[PDB]
């Protein structure tokens, strides 16, 4: 629906995925951190191409589509919250309740037949681990656990992170993250030297296709994802050669990280342990529109009390954030951007020449195509259409 | 005033729509599908259009404003951009005279 | 045909209007003030998508299309008016007469067979009330009065105003201006308090549909417009409520204004009396291209002599212009800009959810669809195409 | 297929030319000067819409497409030339030989089956007269002489020049340069006065149209071009009149230049002699993309020894470059730019109103249509497509 | 006055024939069925030779931009043409085609 | 040399069978009607297995990007494929399918 049919016909193995330029509807997505949204302080954001408004009332978060039903203007141009539980459009005063989006009043015409008979779109919002998740979907939402990597919601796992808007489609971000061989771009990262990491340049695969990954679709909470098992039969590459001569070597540090790497729908990667043997790393690539995504980075470390939580927070600010989240992942940002041109016309999905380690990416494309909960379309953004 | 007298059944041709104005209340629309009669609110739920000025295609009424549509028997939306169901009013013919209910049908005391 | 046929098929009540994205051809339009065009100093402007040149010769205005017939360059890139009555293209010297657009000479080849056989498009231009009107149409023009609101051309009516380019399609400007309930956006205007105005927040309609307006199609001058009569049977809203509690009040000033509001083709609003009980307001929304328009504001006040005119000008400059034209209408500017996204893909014309007071807008849409003198198309801009 | 088929159907005299918005494939094109690329210092450029990389190894130039075969990123984002004869992609280390583009190694997986089984596109590169020419085509290239004007490659011809990027389609540049009547835009050039040049305002053609030009369908090296012979039987116009009155005069200098002017495929103009009796001028309009071109200017003068070359270099820098290349041709730059709008929607190719001197342009359009070696398409840029 | 073009038999229906005149602009002769017509050869929209165009019935299409004219009336039939073509008198006497040295 | 792959009847018409070879690239055996053909199994444009593709007559369509090859000549039939497939002669004797050990 979003891509030239001729192209979709060519990618029979993962057409739904290639068509999902705007992301997958009916999934939970993190969009900001709890501390970023305060009581009675409405915040605007775009998710899956839709403009949304989020507000905190009596501590609870509510999400309303930022588009008046009347003449389609964004309520956020001039916010008017006249009562604690409502928001009034600045144009003709149509008033909606944050709780259910019902048009409960219209100041410009208290006798209007529209009152109580229209409802602005609302979306479920849930806060967990200091992160704000929005269920960009219809009907009753599934448990948040379904759309989060294993252990992210563990009781003692203290989560800290950073978020920003990156200029690339969300899928390019997902594939780069789960790309086994892209590790090559991190060979000079300050994290490697500064944290004594062991880091190969790549991998010489071993075994058959099935053995390169582990497709997960038996998880009890319903989460769907793929584990990268290239290192189970493959020989890590530490001496990079050209014409048989060594021109670059990997890192021979003592610390072993990234024992297990997994990508999960709707688009979140789990790297464990990372960036240190006692921490867990998770990052989301949330679709904002066809050309941009939120790069929601989270680092988790088990903490048993406030003392340890505070200690971790200090280490995060002074070391892990600048050394790993930025010092390591910054290269992933420009790497994603470098693929934009090739895939912008949707033709890269046909012309790409893949090699062995891409088996991991292919597995993800197939999993996403088969287990996504819906393809977001431009019609969802403007207004669903249906004739006769 | 439970039943509002509309017109003689013979005063309506198959596939036509008749508007019924009511004092102190919103107007209704009576549709004749074949030899059967149905009725809904006259005002399109998507705006301020009068459905009696639209086009009846079988048992589906199309709004003249934006092309939205409803099934006249159930009042349910048939075509976008309409999404809010229309209130439906029972219609009965007594002595060849068409009568429309003064109160709309409710999901009350009926089939589960 | 400027819009998807599927959309036009849906809006059966005003399809011509929805299709008129570039404006209506064969109507007069104000583009600048007389004092802005000096003798022998050609000025450029774009009207209905067409680049034009206006010049004043012996005090009379002339309008030539700013596009050489030869290679289609704008003559204005390098103006060469070599004789009082002509303009010579800077490229190959094709020369045109301002009075009839005839190609009368070609300096690079005085023997060319094109001389005297080709003609550059000219448009009628008329000055009235210190305003420059251009008839963007073909054939002999109708009287200017047909495309102006009643009284604008009255002898004693002294006209003053301002003009600027605004980023929105002309139609969004027109509808906002004639919108009865948009008065809500003006509740905090400085003009309200500073000029002690009476201004409700909205209106509770009364009477039948036909009574909400007065469609004018019997004007002896040929004028075509609609009067907003919502206040005749409606109850003005001075206390806005939510859940029954008053959250906003209208303005209880002593000066009564804007009780006579009308919109006229090709797109000019008349508000009387405004901004003061003894003044009359007129504003045009002139199409420049599909995304922009001239916001031509004019305020009139009867003046019997130069003394009153001088005094009127002083108040205009020190009060009316800053307090009204800007202090009041500035909110109209961003309001119309706020509707751009919703209607940009033409989908807003189908998805908008109207309420009672929009009866006025609907009347206008139907009047415009039925009485416009032509639909401007991109072909008019590039060059008409046909095969008979 | 780069233009609306309806338009191509209308221009029966030169459809291939109108379709060649991206330029003609399979021709040599100058893109920079030899002194601009040094040993082991890869340089990027875009030619015919394709991103390219040029490197000098052991003094010889090599050209590789700047797009990795793997995920389509530009290798130049982060250049990694790890051995003298190769370049390694910064992403997954696919390594290519500059000599033949063969994928000879993959550092991230030395056991990949892709090694030695893929080839990155390469293009022939040749240096002549201090200029770097790239054959943007497929298969064995023809002699460079075929795509250069007569005498440019003469042994004693000393070439000096300037290059820059200009914002107009390459064809607008070609037509302006070969336009006999465009001489009018040069009437006030400092070169005309400072070098005492005789320069008419235009020409009154004489003879039949067949006599207006001289088409060369084949040279000893396969050159294809057209000479402007409007001055053979035409009358130079020195007095520009309007309504019979003289409003402008040409230049009555004693130096006669531009004895002959010819345009040659793929798009290079030769003006002889120019800007002085002892020199020859050649300028290329190289397609970069649909909206821009390289304006590659070159001035030649026969030099027998190092002494003459040195003197020539001094004269070029202190006089000819600023007075002619810039003082004369700068007006050609904005003239080309002025035609962009009219031809941007491809409609100018239908609506233009040509006159007598345009016989030269028409001859070029037909010659170019009949003898170009291929039409560059967007598919050549992204990847040729074809289904069984 | 009347100039000799050719024999009516030399032209097949639906064909065009260019007539070059000494010291004057060229003309075009069209045979529509069994009737002959004439107009200026040069397209009024530029410098194209209509005799190098395509004749469809009584309408000639210019090879340059696809503009067209009715060969009988000389009136524009297809854009971008807008200026009427000059029409010249034609008469067939003794199986021979003649064209008036001047337009009507 | 020749490798005995299977009984002709082990393959239904229009199907593909992957033939794994220790220390060598896998092959694909195609049954087009009652005829058998063989090529390398790996698409020359990537890592796709042609034996998991779609056979249309004597043209195999790659499951990854829709590229295609003629299974008889090994030449590309559809983009993005450009590198010819390795072809292996096939022989059927006494209802048994044999494929050449070397490409040719
Ligand atoms: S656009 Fe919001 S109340 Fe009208
Ligand atoms: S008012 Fe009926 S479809 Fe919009
Ligand atoms: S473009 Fe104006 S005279 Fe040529
Ligand atoms: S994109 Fe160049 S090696 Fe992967
Ligand atoms: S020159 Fe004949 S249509 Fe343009
Ligand atoms: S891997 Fe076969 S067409 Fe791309
Ligand atoms: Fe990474
Ligand atoms: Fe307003
Ligand atoms: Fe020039």
């Amino acid at each position: 629906a979003n891509v030239d049919e001729a192209i979709l016909k060519r990618v029979k193995g993962w057409a739904p995925y290639v068509d999902a330029k705007l992301g997958f509807r009916n999934h939970w997505y993190p969009v900001m951190f709890s501390k970023e949204i305060n009581e009675g302080e409405p915040k605007t954001l775009k998710l899956l191409g839709e403009n949304l408004l989020v507000n905190r009332i009596d501590g609870k978060l509510y999400c309303l589509k930022d588009r008046c039903l009347h003449r389609g203007v964004q309520l956020s141009v001039k916010v008017e919250c006249k009562t604690k539980s409502t928001i009034t459009c600045w144009y003709h005063a149509w008033t909606y309740r944050w709780e259910d989006g019902v048009l409960c009043d219209i100041l410009t015409n208290p006798t209007s037949a529209q009152i109580g008979r229209q409802k602005l779109k609302t979306y479920p919002v849930q806060e967990a681990k200091g992160c704000v998740f929005i269920y960009l979907g219809d009907g009753d939402p599934p448990p948040l656990a379904r759309d989060t990597p294993p252990n992210f919601l563990d009781d003692d796992m203290e989560i800290l992170g950073k978020n920003q808007i990156i200029k690339s489609n969300w899928r390019l971000a997902v594939e780069n993250g789960f790309d086994p061989s892209h590790i090559y771009i991190h060979k000079d990262s300050i994290l490697v030297k500064d944290n004594d990491l062991a880091l190969p340049l790549g991998f010489a695969p071993g075994g058959d296709r099935k053995q390169q990954t582990r497709v997960v679709d038996d998880d009890v909470v319903g989460r769907k994802g793929v584990y990268d098992l290239i290192g189970e039969h493959g020989v890590p590459v530490f001496e990079g050669t050209i014409g048989g001569e060594v021109v670059r070597e990997g890192a021979y540090g003592e610390k072993i990280v990234a024992n297990d790497i997994s990508i999960w729908l709707p688009g979140v990667l789990k790297v464990n342990p990372f960036p240190n043997p006692d921490m867990m790393y998770f990052e989301w690539y949330v679709p904002i529109d066809e050309n941009t995504h939120y790069y929601f980075q989270t680092l988790g470390k088990p903490c048993a009390n406030d003392e340890e939580r505070k200690k971790y927070e200090q280490e995060f600010e002074s070391k892990w954030k600048p050394m790993a989240l930025e010092g390591f992942n910054n290269d992933d940002i420009w790497a994603r951007e470098a693929m934009v041109d090739f895939y912008a016309d949707d033709k890269g999905w046909v012309n790409e020449i893949l090699f062995e380690s891409d088996e991991a990416i292919v597995a993800w494309r197939k999993l996403a195509s088969e287990h996504n909960q819906g393809i977001q379309t431009q019609a969802h953004v403007s207004g669903l259409e249906h004739h006769h | 005033q439970i039943w509002l007298k509309v017109c003689a059944a013979s005063d309506m041709q198959p596939g036509t729509i008749r508007r019924v104005n009511r004092v102190g209340a919103a107007p209704l629309a009576v549709y004749r599908v074949g030899d059967q009669f149905y009725a809904t609110e006259d005002t399109c739920t998507h705006g301020i259009a009068s459905l009696s000025e639209g086009t009846l295609d079988g048992d589906v009424i199309e709004c003249p404003f934006h092309g939205g549509a409803f099934n006249v028997c159930t009042g349910m939306p048939a075509s976008s951009p309409c999404t809010v169901p229309l209130g439906v009013f029972e219609v009965e013919v007594k002595e060849g005279e068409v009568y429309v209910a003064g109160e709309k049908k409710l999901e009350h005391h009926h089939h589960h």
